[PDB]
């Protein structure tokens, strides 16, 4: 639920003007903020395991699209001279 | 040890109680086993530790006796029952047989 | 569990020729495999015992060096070389394995030498 | 004129050895030359201020009536289970704060008693001592951690110790130690006790650690000395970017907080200030 | 009772097989039956083995009036009526005996005097790492076996003939161990005042696995690193985007730094996994400098020296990643 | 000599997947027979006794493969029990607390489903 509730408030820099770069890049850096540290501690109380577990290809698409929301609007900036 | 079929062939008709004696050489008094070797397959296991059965074995086989001799026994003599029987003590290190029962 | 051993054997006098007991069901290196021998007219006869793990065997005092016990982990096949062959080899050769106890509950169809 | 019989004469059934009486009772003190062999030396810990080492402590005296005539042999290796039927010094260590014996598939004891009564005794020990550590400048500091082998119950006309002439300490090969380096000098000087009860024996080995500084300047100062470079570039900026300029100046500021903070991971809590605590106070500044 | 309370009579166990003869022959083996995981912070591993031993002992000959099938599997509590050879692990920080129902012990007595114990042991052995080259190392942890109490002229042991070491499925956490060398039964320390003490070892051979690392460490922080770089195509103008996007880069590797280093010893010295966390926090310094760059050029066309730097850094930086994993891995 | 033994475990917990072990303890009972305790005396089937008298009988020593770590309870007395039934039936009862290590495998940890053992198994006495 919490890392859930990080990718689903990313999303929303798209209702938000294409100006306010620092609202969106602000907001797409505050959430790969918590998904690096909501990912650390998943494995808190885990062995140190070689393969990939089910949580772990959770909190990793979690914070790749956490990542691409910050991701668009640098390739807003670039469009949107 | 030396066990000891003293019969390398019995006579037997279907549905008769025939005893097989395995004298053994020293005192095991519970080391016995009973196999069965229909002609060209492996001997499969019947009775271990003179008294008990193998998993999936039809119980007209009984085994008996302790310390030296020792007796196989089947009740019910079917047709799949001609075949070879050994004897084997698992008691020592050089595990002999004992010959052989027809 | 099962034991699958090669094919029939046919060697001449002086050579030596290795059995092989391919254990399909369990790891080679989990129980003892046993080695029997059948020579027709006489019966059954134990030539030893070697736990495919830590290459541990117990000959019989009788085939001690007409026999090598042997043990490959990368197939799970536990082998046995048969050296000095004469005629009195004439026989079936198995491959028991006791896991209760000192008998022979698990067998292998037999490989068949003549010298 | 047997093994069993000797054993049988020197100590046991047939002796009359008394186990209860020291070595010259009512004659001059059982002096007791020992020596100690570290095997794992480390694990130095600054939040319980204590050290754990592992070494054999041998010890040395003379019981007069330990003296064969049957077997020509210089020394005579005994058994490792009739070294408790003899007289031993009852020595502790005053610091050592948890120790145990080795009982590994026998109890880890040596005996060999001379053919003049001189007794050796190999027991190996692994202590935990405690030595109080001086932080007054943490990360480039010099530690002193002592180990102090006194007796208990006999004064020092009943018990005196001594350390080995040649070689009282002695060090295995390639000992190493993670943040330490134990320097090769130690000292070997008359610790004494006087109790309530009397003159009490003690001696002890001084140890010098000096603390190799590449773990607190890999971990401690690069970060820090990174993050306070950081915000020079805000300088730089033009003085209109209010936002951009003033963030850059409070998550430096701030992540100078959680350094200083996450720089007492097992430093004890101490009155007084370290070294390390006054470059980040400073970098903080 | 009179097979075994017949040979105990007139036994010593205070007096070794061949008191003045010969040294003891004591032929170890060792069946590993769990292999815990190498503790990094306290440079040990907990083990779980059944120590085998076996000697000659002249006193223990069997009479001929006993058959038997080939040993006298005896009362494992009788061992305290034996001699036993006094080996001791020279690396174990604190070893246990185990008794869980009664004390885990064999006695086999062979027809001729020969000896078989087998105890069963939990050992915590002391093996120091290695750490250079961190997540791609590889360490070699020893179990040397040692007398205590007996001199070479007493007292001999030597390695099984056959397989030593008897491990079968271990399959450690992040490790793993196929083959070794069971090296080194010239071990025999020397001790100055008393003597020449027996030794022999197995150092295993432990590497580790980096799958681990490759998504806990080198993944998560490589991104982090591409995330700095998103400020070079935003519109310079932007000062207060594209600076707390590259305060983020440093922010956040700086973190990974102590959070890594919490679980490991205090080396004093670079490991592998610290180069790539030391290079990675200056490529996201080294682009949030590249802004002050371009910011004092407005202070005066800068759009260029972003150019030049939107296709300068992932070159600068993929260089990096062949040099990085051609040497350590 | 063949023991039919059977266990009652009073709790499990601390089923850590970092130390990859889990605790319980149980009460390891096991019977078997032996021909010289039948007696003739009493008239009792069964009869109870003290457990400082369990030091004097043959007892088998199982162990547990993968116990890693163990100990009886000491608590006010021995935790053990003894009837010896007038055949010779052995009933042997002892409170053990075990911290057994099971491994896991984590390939879906969250919702991931645990199967961890118990081998009690004989040392120093062979299958015969
Ligand atoms: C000690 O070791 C031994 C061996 O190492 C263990 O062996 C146990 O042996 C018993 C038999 O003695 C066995 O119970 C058998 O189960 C079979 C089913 O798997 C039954 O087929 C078998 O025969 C009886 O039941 C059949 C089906 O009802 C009948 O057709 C058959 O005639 C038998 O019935 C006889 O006995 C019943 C009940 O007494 C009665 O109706 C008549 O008297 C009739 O004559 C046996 O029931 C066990 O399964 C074996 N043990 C195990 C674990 O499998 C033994 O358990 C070990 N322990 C002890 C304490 O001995
Ligand atoms: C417990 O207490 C006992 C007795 O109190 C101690 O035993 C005595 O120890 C002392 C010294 O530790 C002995 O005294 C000296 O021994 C020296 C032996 O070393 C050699 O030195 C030279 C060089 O090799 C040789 O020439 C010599 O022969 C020795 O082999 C002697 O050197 C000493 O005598 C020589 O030096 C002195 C001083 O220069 C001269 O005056 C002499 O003429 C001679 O040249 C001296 O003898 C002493 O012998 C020991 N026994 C006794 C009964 O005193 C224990 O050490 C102590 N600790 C224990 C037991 O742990
Ligand atoms: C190698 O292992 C052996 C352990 O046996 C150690 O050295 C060997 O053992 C002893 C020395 O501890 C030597 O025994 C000697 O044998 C000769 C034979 O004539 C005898 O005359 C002597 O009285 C003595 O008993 C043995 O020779 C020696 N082996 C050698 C020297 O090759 C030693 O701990 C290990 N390391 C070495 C030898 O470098
Ligand atoms: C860590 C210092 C990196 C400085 C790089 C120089 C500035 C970038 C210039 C690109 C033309
Ligand atoms: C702190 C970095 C400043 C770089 C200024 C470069 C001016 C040419
Ligand atoms: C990686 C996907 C980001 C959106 C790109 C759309 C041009
Ligand atoms: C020792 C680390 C050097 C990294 C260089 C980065 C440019
Ligand atoms: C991620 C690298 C993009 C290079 C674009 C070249 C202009
Ligand atoms: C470990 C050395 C790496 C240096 C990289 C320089 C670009
Ligand atoms: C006692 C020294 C204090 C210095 C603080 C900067
Ligand atoms: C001694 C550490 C050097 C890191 C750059
Ligand atoms: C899974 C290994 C990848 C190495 C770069
Ligand atoms: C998991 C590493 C992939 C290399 C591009």
């Amino acid at each position: 639920i919490p890392s859930l509730l990080i990718v689903i408030l990313s999303w929303i820099s798209f209702w938000i003007n294409m100006d306010a770069a620092p609202a969106r890049v602000g907001l797409g850096i505050t959430t790969v903020l918590t998904m690096t540290t909501q990912s650390s501690g998943s494995r808190a109380s885990l062995p140190k395991v070689s393969y990939v577990k089910a949580i772990d290809i959770w909190m990793a698409v979690c914070l790749l699209f956490v990542f691409s929301a910050l991701l668009e609007y640098a390739a807003v900036n670039f469009v949107s001279r | 040890i030396v066990m000891t079929q003293s019969h390398k062939f019995m006579s037997t008709s279907v549905g008769d109680r025939v005893s097989i004696t395995c004298k053994a050489s020293q005192d095991v008094s519970t080391a016995v086993a009973w196999y069965q070797q229909k002609p060209g397959q492996s001997p499969k296991l019947l009775i271990y530790w003179a008294s008990t059965r193998h998993t999936g074995v039809p119980g007209r086989f009984t085994g008996s006796g302790s310390g030296t001799d020792y007796t196989l026994t089947i009740s019910s003599v079917q047709a799949e029952d001609l075949s070879l029987y050994y004897c084997q003590q698992h008691y020592s290190t050089p595990r002999t047989f004992g010959g052989g029962t027809k | 569990v099962q034991l699958q051993q090669s094919g029939a054997e046919l060697m001449k006098p002086g050579a030596a020729v290795k059995i092989s007991c391919k254990a399909t069901g369990h790891t080679i290196s989990r129980y003892w495999i046993d080695w029997l021998k059948q020579r027709p007219g006489h019966g059954l006869e134990w030539i030893g015992e070697i736990l495919p793990g830590s290459g541990s065997t117990n000959y019989n005092e009788k085939f001690k060096g007409k026999a090598t016990f042997t043990a490959e982990k990368s197939s799970n096949t536990a082998y046995m070389q048969l050296s000095s062959l004469t005629s009195e080899d004439s026989a079936v050769y198995y491959c028991a394995m006791g896991v209760r106890g000192n008998y022979f509950d698990y067998w292998g169809q037999g490989t068949t030498l003549t010298v | 004129m047997s093994p069993s019989d000797f054993l049988d004469k020197l100590m046991g059934r047939t002796s009359g050895y008394d186990a209860r009486i020291r070595p010259n009772f009512k004659g001059p003190p059982v002096n007791v030359s020992c020596n100690i062999f570290i095997n794992s030396f480390g694990s130095i810990a600054e939040t319980t201020m204590d050290y754990r080492v592992n070494i054999f402590l041998r010890q040395q005296w003379n019981d007069p009536r330990l003296a064969y005539n049957e077997y020509p042999d210089d020394s005579l290796d005994l058994d490792p289970s009739m070294l408790d039927s003899i007289w031993k010094p009852d020595l502790f260590f005053a610091n050592e704060k948890g120790a145990h014996f080795h009982e590994i598939t026998t109890d880890n004891k040596l005996l060999r008693i001379s053919r003049n009564g001189n007794v050796l005794y190999s027991i190996r020990i692994t202590l935990t001592l405690a030595c109080p550590m001086d932080l007054k400048n943490f990360p480039m500091d010099v530690q002193t951690c002592i180990m102090q082998l006194e007796s208990f119950g006999y004064t020092m006309n009943d018990l005196i110790f001594e350390w080995q002439e040649q070689g009282a300490v002695q060090v295995a090969d390639g000992l190493t130690l993670p943040q330490f380096i134990l320097k090769e000098e130690k000292d070997l000087r008359y610790c004494t006790k006087h109790y309530n009860t009397g003159k009490f024996t003690c001696i002890e080995a001084r140890f010098h650690l000096e603390r190799q500084m590449g773990y607190y300047l890999i971990q401690m100062y690069i970060p820090s000395l990174l993050i306070v470079i950081l915000s020079w570039i805000s300088f730089w900026i033009n003085m209109d970017a209010a936002p951009a300029r003033v963030g850059l100046g409070i998550t430096t500021v701030l992540t100078m907080t959680t350094q200083s903070s996450g720089s007492r991971a097992s430093l004890p809590k101490v009155s007084y200030v370290k070294a390390i605590d006054i470059w980040m106070a400073v970098c903080l500044l | 009772s009179n097979i075994l309370n017949r040979l105990l009579v007139s036994y010593d166990p205070r007096i070794r097989p061949n008191f003045k003869g010969i040294p003891v022959d004591v032929v170890v083996n060792i069946f590993i039956n769990s292999f815990g995981s190498i503790q990094e912070t306290t440079m040990d591993y907990r083990v779980n083995i059944f120590l085998r031993q076996k000697w000659n002992d002249p006193r223990l000959k069997l009479p001929s009036d006993f058959r038997g099938s080939d040993a006298l599997t005896v009362d494992p509590t009788m061992y305290k009526c034996l001699w036993k050879p006094d080996l001791f692990f020279a690396n174990e920080k604190s070893a246990n005996f185990h008794d869980v129902t009664q004390e885990n012990i064999l006695l086999f007595i062979f027809r001729d005097g020969d000896v078989l114990v087998s105890m069963r042991l939990s050992i915590t052995l002391s093996c120091p790492l290695d750490l250079t080259l961190f997540p791609m190392d590889t360490q070699r942890c020893k179990m040397q076996l040692e007398s205590f109490g007996y001199t070479t002229d007493d007292l001999r042991f030597i390695w099984q003939s056959g397989d030593p070491v008897q491990l079968e499925k271990i399959a450690l956490p992040q490790f793993d161990i196929k083959k070794e060398d069971i090296e080194y039964g010239n071990c025999t320390k020397y001790y100055k005042g008393t003597g020449y003490y027996t030794c022999v070892e197995v150092i295993f051979t432990l590497r580790r696995q980096v799958g681990f690392y490759m998504m806990g460490v080198y993944a998560p922080t490589l991104l982090i690193v591409v995330l700095s770089w998103l400020s070079f195509w935003i519109n310079p103008d932007a000062s207060a985007a594209r600076v707390p996007l590259g305060i983020f880069s440093v922010l956040s590797l700086a973190s990974e730094c102590t959070t890594l280093a919490a679980e490991l010893p205090k080396v004093s010295y670079v490991k592998a996994l610290d180069v790539w966390l030391i290079a990675c926090l200056l490529f996201g310094f080294a682009s949030l400098v590249e802004y002050a760059v371009v910011q004092v050029m407005l202070n005066n066309a800068a759009k260029r020296i972003d150019l030049y730097a939107r296709a300068l850094f992932p070159f600068c930086f993929l260089f990096f990643n062949v040099i990085y994993w051609s040497i350590y891995l």
